[PDB]
């Protein structure tokens, strides 16, 4: 839910718009809430009464179990423990605490609540922040590594701080040292595990000499494939110039940031004027109706056909209508007078429609 | 393309069935409404037909179709 | 809830009416009944009876 | 609103809005459930 222990620990102890708040009690019992006054003047009696008792005379409370609560689930929050040592530790500690009271002790408590609140919103941005213990590791390591290399010097040291960028610049990236050798992997529970100092026992000996060689593929097989994940991984670092080019560290670094950058970029791009209204529409069908009843079975002339056709219709829907159906009487009635044949069709097939320009 | 023409008006107003609605059943875990609810050795003769008038006829609390009767309460047997 | 359901005021539960006019015929049967309603209560005709 | 009703909570009791009703003989039900 929440992770501010405050927050996602009064969930649990609280009611819900009890008089732990008073001012809104108060304001809501007399008449003051604007939202939906008169909604307490009308409840009944006992209710109301006790609700009054409880507002002039409060009921005190005992926070213990909240604060002792709120550190629990602090702890349970930032790996102190597992959620069914949480179950346990929380007894514990309320024992604990039963046994030793005092002023003091619930001093200390509330100083311990807002402590551990910090602690715990401290430790989520720092997690997202670039996990400095991987930065310390790096530090050591580049330490243990020489600074000096005899062919070239401005590539190696360009190269060191664009490792240097990397690891800072994307947390959840792991820097340790597990065996006598230092790694690095791209993602807690992630593949692309790089052999740190294989691969920079490898590459010191390519960095001042490979530039004139990169034409041929005479040397291309001393580069060990663990040392070319470790370049390819930082192809998006070391932009272009940084490491000089027309070397062969340098034309690997630059295809296979060519490479990526294609990619990316790709990646985030991806992927008749009236016509009636269904009320209209089923006045329209029972004129049609109407008017070949009459006409069919009754012998009536086509202009009466219409007039008792008018009549017959609901009153409130030919009042709100009475535009629409004015224009269409009219409209039929001077098409039975000029062409009886269309009048005739028009009135005796459905799915006809009103050809445009009778708008 | 609306078809609230179609259904039966309530008046002024479709009676549009609730949408979650839609049958499934197994073995387990299904349960449907309705359930089994239910030379004389001995001459008893009344409560023996009323007895079985009763056993051809029924009653139960969901069969709210239309009214349940009047004054009210809301009771068992869901 | 406790106000606006039940009048304090005395008020009777159930009234009984007197016939006001009763004529027989040899087969037949005919009763008038002056049936009163309080100024302030409404009844529900479904519970009268004979 | 109304406080002439039953209040199983500090909120009201209240049915539905559409509730008054009818029946026909005629099978002018044969309708269905409460649910």
């Amino acid at each position: 839910t929440d992770p501010a222990v405050r927050a996602a620990l009064q969930s649990q102890p609280s009611g819900l718009n009890s008089t732990d708040d008073w001012r809104q009690v108060m304001d809501r019992i007399m008449s003051l809430t604007a939202r939906n006054p008169d909604a307490f003047r009308q409840q009944p009696q006992a209710n109301r009464l006790s609700a009054i008792l409880e507002a002039v005379v409060p009921a005190r409370a005992n926070p213990t179990h909240e604060k002792v609560l709120a550190i629990v689930n602090a702890l349970a929050e930032n790996r102190a423990i597992r959620p069914d040592e949480a179950g346990l530790v929380y007894d514990a500690l309320l024992q604990r605490v039963a046994r030793y009271n005092s002023g003091n002790v619930q001093t200390n408590l509330d100083r311990l609540v807002g402590d551990v609140r910090e602690a715990v919103a401290q430790r989520e941005r720092a997690q997202q922040q670039g996990n400095l213990g991987s930065m310390v590791a790096l530090n050591a390591f580049l330490s243990t590594q020489p600074a000096n290399v005899p062919r070239g010097q401005e590539d190696y040291t360009n190269f060191v701080s664009a490792l240097r960028l990397m690891v800072t610049e994307t947390p959840q990236s792991e820097v340790y040292q597990s065996g006598p050798d230092y790694f690095f992997q791209t993602s807690r529970q992630g593949l692309q595990t790089v052999n740190l100092s294989q691969a920079f026992k490898n590459l010191q000996g390519l960095w001042g000499v490979r530039a004139p060689t990169g034409d041929r593929a005479t040397v291309s097989s001393l580069l060990t494939p663990n040392s070319r994940l470790l370049l390819l991984l930082i192809a998006p670092f070391t932009d272009s110039g940084s490491v000089s080019r027309d070397t062969y560290l340098g034309h690997l670094l630059t295809l296979y940031r060519e490479a990526i950058g294609q990619a990316h970029v790709d990646e985030h791009t991806f992927q008749s004027l009236h016509s009636l209204n269904s009320e209209e529409e089923r006045i329209l069908r029972y004129v049609q109706q109407s008017v070949s009843l009459n006409l069919m079975r009754d012998g009536v002339t086509p202009s009466v056909a219409l007039d008792m056709t008018a009549r017959n219709m609901e009153p409130g829907m030919y009042a709100s209508n009475r535009p629409f159906i004015n224009r269409l009487m009219d409209y039929l009635h001077r098409a039975a007078a000029v062409n009886p044949e269309y009048f005739t069709n028009a009135i005796l097939n459905p799915h006809w429609l009103p050809p445009p320009g009778f708008y | 393309i609306n078809f609230a023409s179609l259904a039966p008006r309530h008046g002024s107003r479709p009676f549009m069935g609730n949408w979650q609605d839609i049958g499934t059943s197994n073995m387990s875990g299904g349960a449907f409404s309705w359930g089994s609810l239910w030379k004389a050795w001995n001459s008893s003769t009344g409560q023996m037909l009323r007895d079985k008038l009763k056993e051809q006829n029924f009653q139960q609390k969901v069969v709210d179709g239309l009214a349940s009767g009047i004054s009210g309460v809301v009771d068992l047997a869901n | 809830p406790t106000h606006d359901v039940t009048t304090d005021r005395s008020q009777r539960l159930t009234l009984r009416f007197i016939p006001v006019d009763r004529e027989d015929t040899a087969y037949s049967y005919k009763a008038r009944f002056t049936l009163a309603v309080g100024d302030n209560r409404v009844l529900d005709m479904a519970s009268t009876y004979f």
